[PDB]
């Protein structure tokens, strides 16, 4: 998977160039100092792309060509076993409601509502994560 | 937004004019604002880019 | 001091003139006249942050103060020289009195509060709702001078208590009660807000019953 | 043979890359407030001690090793080694949190608060948001350790352990940047 | 014709405005050209390339043209380059700030009104000198154990400027600023609470009035080379500042160079603004704007 890796480092080069240009051009003939606000953002924008690019490069070097990365590939090559997907769940709405409660608490500065919201969020996330792992009832 | 909520609710000095915070907000906001207006442009370029070839027989 | 009466005038014409006028006579349908209100009103309104206001709604809220002590005094003195009125009590050093306003009799202050002040506020000085968009605030943030000057002026929809209706000895007892009822710990556990049946009911439903049902579900079976 | 990318890992990588831009705001505020300092950047009441921030940093740097050892145990099929190493990691993280809290109390006592100054605001905001991320990581440890005993140890559980390790290696790498930029570059 | 291609800009009253108008007109023409080209291209294919009644055999399937995507990517670069050059040329001129102005104005914006103060006057003919700075009154804005920001509380207000002659606006009287014609003018902008907008349309310019220009690394002082028109011109606020953002207008009245001295003397005697303009045969109140009704609106008795 080389195209995926290249797409990120292409951006990384431009971002690095832009950050370096902005930092220097501001140090001289620009009122004040180095304009720390805009300089900080671009030097982390480069990092965002760098992390993903490096990870993709390593993954691409690890594994060989896939049917997706092959020009003259057949449909019969990909036949087999995809994996696991959740068919249905009513937990997401509960998570959203919990977060909404916490947010409303934080907006009007009601600490009790914030605490209740945090407890609800933890419970809902626990419910979501422990969904396809609960065993049968023991009796 | 978290910084602004901190100022409003905890009485912090993040965006104080004396602190050089009138223009901190503008930098932080316009780093978001313009990429935001390009977020709602490209997908709708793609829609018309899909529609054009179909009705042109080309 | 005339050096203080002119520094308070230049602060006024830059911050107050839009809603109150250049001659303190009031701008129609925008703000009232400030003749005869005194420096007690100025102290209460500016120290608590209510002034300068930002828009015309049901009730002007409190917020962080705009000026400091020196500027507050300057503004108060400028206003006092334009029609008289009440004055903020001072101490032996000329500073605003805080400790000397605390009364000795808290039992008399308690039932004076219960008769005169517990209708709008709570039993112990929480909030209370009024007609339409208005309310009586929480009293846990005010200092003695602010509590004293609140009733001396009748700020917005709170009635006005003169020095003949409530003498400056009953006021001290009231402020003592207000300051004590806000800084005393709860006995018997977490205060639960201090409103009574409503927080108690919600705490019951959200803690006790949840725990009981959880325990029942653990002990019992399904299907 | 393995011939596919783990998408549970690529999802967490892209999210972790996005989460780096959240701290951009905090860094920008710090550097902006530092510029308008004039004289001494840490004001007169502020006195930073290296007698407490150094051991805590070392502990937070020793957690990664244990975390990676747990991950190494996960890839072999060992369910007990993972549990042992993750418990140790949790304890070290808790030590970090308690140390940071103690330092907060000490700093507040001497007159360095959020409404007190412009330095206090940025300091507490940055370090408090980092503490919040750490607490989230601890919660993740507890949830994963609770899940590891619900069912048989399948590859999916190993994947979950690996992604949690990724997250942890993102809370301690952003603290070596903060520590370097606060206590050394003053 | 400049009355149709300017898209309704006012004619300038200053050299900079007149220079800016030229660049605007030129840019509008250069944009309508490409607009017409592209519209013609779109219209051409929508009227001739259509489905015919006797039409089968789907058309030629071409989708690539190498020596046309490299040609059409070069012309816009050349178009924008010249525009960039002219933009730089004009922008460098509008921000010159000659060391020796002839009148300095202290403009302060507060919550929904203005105040103008004459800092200093020094004519080039050596026929009028005046120094209106007042540091004693300025000293009375200072705040302070340590302070939050650089050893002081947010209630400092030291950065403001105070002068001996100051026109102040009220909720019932539009503030009028009086300037001489044919003279170099300063404007030094400061704000007490929030950001405001200094716009005089006839100047073809505007600048933000900030609460701390120095601390925020932003220039808050511009010059006008000279004004060659006597009369009354409008100004209004162009930055969101609250409920009465739309109700804080002002006026600038430019008079003959000799009348300016008479007005200054009248103000020095102790007369107000309305009592000074009347002294030089001028209407006392604004003629471009009038005070807004103080009532909330037409649903109120
Ligand atoms: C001070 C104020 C704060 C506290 C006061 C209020 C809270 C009181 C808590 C009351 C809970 C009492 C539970 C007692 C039993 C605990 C012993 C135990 O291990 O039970 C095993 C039990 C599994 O055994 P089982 O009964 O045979 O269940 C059948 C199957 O195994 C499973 O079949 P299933 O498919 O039905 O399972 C689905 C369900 C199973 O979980 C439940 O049934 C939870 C019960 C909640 C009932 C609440 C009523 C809701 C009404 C709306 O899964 C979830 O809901 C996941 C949520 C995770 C639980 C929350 C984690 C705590 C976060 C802390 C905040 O699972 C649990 O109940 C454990 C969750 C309870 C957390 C206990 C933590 C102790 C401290 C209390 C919190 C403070
Ligand atoms: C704050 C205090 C304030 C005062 C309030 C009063 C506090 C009193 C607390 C009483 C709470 C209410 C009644 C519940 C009684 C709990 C009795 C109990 O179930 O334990 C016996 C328990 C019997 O459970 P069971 O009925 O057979 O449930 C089996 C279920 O069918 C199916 O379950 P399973 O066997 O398949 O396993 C699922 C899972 C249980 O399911 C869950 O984990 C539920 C989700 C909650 C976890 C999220 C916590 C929130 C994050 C913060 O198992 C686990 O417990 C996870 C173990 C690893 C967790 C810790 C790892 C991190 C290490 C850090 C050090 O036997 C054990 O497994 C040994 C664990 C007991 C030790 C921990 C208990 C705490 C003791 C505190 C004393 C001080
Ligand atoms: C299973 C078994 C059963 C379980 C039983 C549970 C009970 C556990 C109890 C543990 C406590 C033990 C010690 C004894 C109590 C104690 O020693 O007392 C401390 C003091 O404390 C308060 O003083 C605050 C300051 O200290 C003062 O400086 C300040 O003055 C004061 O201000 C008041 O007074 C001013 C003067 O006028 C006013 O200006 C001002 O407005 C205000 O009124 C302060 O009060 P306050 O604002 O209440 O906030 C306090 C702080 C912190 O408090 C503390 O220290 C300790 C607090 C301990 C409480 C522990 C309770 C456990 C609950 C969980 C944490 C919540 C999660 C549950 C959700 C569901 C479960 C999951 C499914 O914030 C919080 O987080 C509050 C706690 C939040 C949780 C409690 C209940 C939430 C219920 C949710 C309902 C909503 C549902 C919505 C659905 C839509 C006042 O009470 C004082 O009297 C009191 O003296
Ligand atoms: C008949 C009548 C009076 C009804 C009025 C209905 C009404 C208009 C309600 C408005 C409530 C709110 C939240 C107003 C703000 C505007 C707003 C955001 C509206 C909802 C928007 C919306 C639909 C969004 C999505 C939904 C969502 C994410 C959640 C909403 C937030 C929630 C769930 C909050 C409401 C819960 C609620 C009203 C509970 C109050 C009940 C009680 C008894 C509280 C009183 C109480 C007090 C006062 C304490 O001090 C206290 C202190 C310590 C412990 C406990 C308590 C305690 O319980
Ligand atoms: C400049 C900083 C000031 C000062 C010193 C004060 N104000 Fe205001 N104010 C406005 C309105 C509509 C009211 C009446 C309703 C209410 O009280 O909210 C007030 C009230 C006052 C008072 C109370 C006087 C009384 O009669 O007891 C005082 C002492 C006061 N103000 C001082 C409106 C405005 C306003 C327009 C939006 C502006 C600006 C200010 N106020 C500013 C100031
Ligand atoms: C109903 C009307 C009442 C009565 C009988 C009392 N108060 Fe209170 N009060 C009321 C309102 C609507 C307001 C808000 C006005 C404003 O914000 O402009 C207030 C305000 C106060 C305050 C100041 C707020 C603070 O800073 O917390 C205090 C200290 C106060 N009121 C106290 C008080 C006392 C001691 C009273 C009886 C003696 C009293 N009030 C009566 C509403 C009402
Ligand atoms: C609003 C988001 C801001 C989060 C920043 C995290 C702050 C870390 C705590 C550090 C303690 C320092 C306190 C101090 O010196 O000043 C203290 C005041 O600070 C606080 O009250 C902090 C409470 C913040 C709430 C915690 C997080 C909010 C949860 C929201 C979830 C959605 C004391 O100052 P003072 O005595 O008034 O001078
Ligand atoms: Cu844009
Ligand atoms: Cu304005
Ligand atoms: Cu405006």
């Amino acid at each position: 998977m080389h195209i995926e890796a290249r797409l990120f480092e292409i951006l990384t080069a431009f971002f690095a160039l832009a950050a370096v240009v902005y930092a220097v051009l501001t140090a001289m003939f620009a009122t004040g100092g180095v304009e720390w606000a805009g300089t900080t953002a671009l030097v982390l924008t480069t990092g965002l792309t760098l992390i993903t690019g490096t990870f993709f490069r390593f993954v691409a070097r690890r594994l060989d060509t896939r049917p997706e990365d092959y020009e003259d590939a057949e449909i019969s090559d990909g036949a087999g076993e995809l994996g696991f997907f959740a068919p249905h769940s009513w937990w997401p709405i509960l998570i959203s409601l919990s977060f909404s409660t916490a947010a409303v608490g934080a907006a009007l500065w009601l600490p009790w509502l914030i605490a209740a919201g945090v407890a609800f969020v933890i419970t809902s996330v626990c419910g979501l994560v422990f969904e396809y792992y609960w065993g049968p009832e023991k009796h | 937004l978290f910084g602004l909520a901190a100022d409003r609710h905890l009485g912090a000095h993040i965006y104080d004019p004396a602190n050089g915070g009138v223009l901190l907000w503008q930098h932080l906001f316009w780093f978001f604002g313009h990429p935001e207006v390009y977020i709602i442009a490209l997908p709708f370029f793609g829609i018309v880019s899909e529609i054009f070839p179909v009705f042109s027989r080309k | 001091q005339s050096a203080l009466l002119r520094t308070g005038k230049q602060l006024f014409e830059t911050s107050c003139v839009s809603c109150h006028g250049a001659n303190l006579q009031g701008v129609p349908d925008r703000g009232p006249s400030l003749i005869g209100t005194g420096e007690a009103a100025v102290y209460f309104q500016v120290s608590t942050g209510r002034m300068p206001a930002m828009r015309g709604e049901a009730q002007a809220p409190s917020k962080p103060p705009h000026f400091d002590e020196s500027q507050i005094d300057a503004l108060g003195a400028y206003v006092q020289a334009n029609g008289g009125g009440p004055t903020v009590p001072r101490d032996d050093h000329g500073a605003v009195a805080q400790e000397s306003l605390i009364g000795g009799d808290v039992a008399r202050g308690g039932d004076l509060f219960r008769l005169n002040c517990a209708s709008c506020h709570n039993f112990t000085g929480k909030g209370g709702a009024l007609s339409s968009g208005k309310y009586a605030p929480d009293l846990g943030d005010a200092n003695p001078a602010q509590i004293y000057t609140a009733m001396l002026t009748g700020p917005q929809n709170m009635p006005k208590f003169s020095d003949r209706q409530l003498t400056p000895d009953e006021k001290r007892d009231i402020v003592a009660y207000v300051r004590e009822s806000a800084e005393t710990p709860s006995y018997g556990g977490y205060g639960l807000g201090g409103f009574g049946p409503a927080p108690e009911g919600m705490a019951m439903w959200i803690i006790g019953m949840v725990a009981a049902i959880g325990v029942a579900m653990w002990i019992g079976s399904r299907a | 043979s393995l011939n596919r990318p783990n998408m549970v890992s690529v999802g967490t990588i892209v999210w972790l890359s996005s989460e780096l831009m959240f701290f951009a705001g905090l860094f920008a505020m710090y550097f902006t407030a530092r510029a308008q300092a004039g004289g001494a950047w840490p004001p007169e009441p502020t006195e930073l001690n290296l007698a407490l921030a150094v051991p805590v940093t070392l502990v937070l740097i020793a957690s990664s090793f244990t975390c990676q050892m747990g991950v190494f145990a996960a890839e072999r099929g060992d369910v007990f080694g993972l549990r042992r190493w993750y418990v140790i990691t949790f304890l070290m993280g808790l030590f970090f949190v308690l140390g940071q809290g103690y330092e907060y109390i000490h700093l507040v006592e001497h007159g360095t608060t959020i409404p007190g100054s412009a330095y206090g605001s940025v300091f507490y905001l940055a370090t408090g948001f980092h503490g919040l991320h750490v607490i989230g990581g601890l919660v993740a440890f507890v949830l994963l350790l609770a899940r590891t005993k619900m069912s048989k140890f399948t590859p999916a559980q190993a994947t979950a352990a690996i992604v949690v390790s990724y997250y942890w290696h993102f809370v301690d790498i952003v603290w070596i940047a903060l520590f370097a930029t606060i206590y050394f570059v003053r | 014709w400049s009355d149709a291609l300017a898209l309704g800009w006012p004619t300038g009253i200053t050299p900079e405005a007149k220079l800016n108008r030229e660049l605007w007109i030129g840019s509008v023409i250069a944009s309508f050209a490409v607009g017409a080209i592209v519209w013609g291209l779109i219209f051409w294919t929508s009227a001739f390339h259509r489905k015919k009644a006797t039409d089968t055999e789907l058309p030629r399937q071409f989708g690539y043209n190498m020596p046309l995507e490299l040609t059409l990517t070069v012309i816009p670069f050349l178009i924008i380059s010249v525009l960039f050059y002219f933009t730089v040329v004009v922008q460098e001129r509008m921000m010159h700030k000659d060391p020796n102005p002839e009148v300095v104005i202290d403009v302060t914006a507060f919550q929904w009104n203005w105040k103008f103060g004459y800092q200093k006057i020094a004519f080039a003919d050596g026929s009028f000198d005046y120094d209106g700075a007042d540091p004693e009154r300025k000293e009375a804005m200072t705040s302070r154990k340590v302070g939050p920001i650089r050893g002081m509380t947010p209630e400092d207000r030291t950065y403001l400027n105070f002068d001996k002659i100051e026109t102040l606006g009220t909720s019932s009287e539009i503030p009028v600023l009086v300037l001489p014609a044919g003279k170099r003018i300063e404007f030094v902008l400061n704000s007490a609470d929030v950001i405001h907008g200094f716009w005089v349309p006839e100047f073809l310019f505007k600048r933000d009035v900030l609460p701390e220009p120095k601390a925020n690394n932003s220039d808050n002082v511009f010059q006008v080379s000279e004004i060659q028109q006597t009369g009354a011109f409008v100004g209004r606020c162009t930055e969101m500042c609250g409920t009465f953002h739309a109700m804080m207008n002002f006026e600038v009245r430019v008079v003959e160079p000799n009348d300016f001295k008479a007005y200054i003397d009248q103000r020095n005697a102790g007369k107000t603004n309305a009592e000074a303009l009347a002294a030089i045969n001028q209407p006392p109140l604004a003629i471009t704007t009038e005070p807004f009704e103080s009532r909330r609106g037409e649903l109120v008795p």
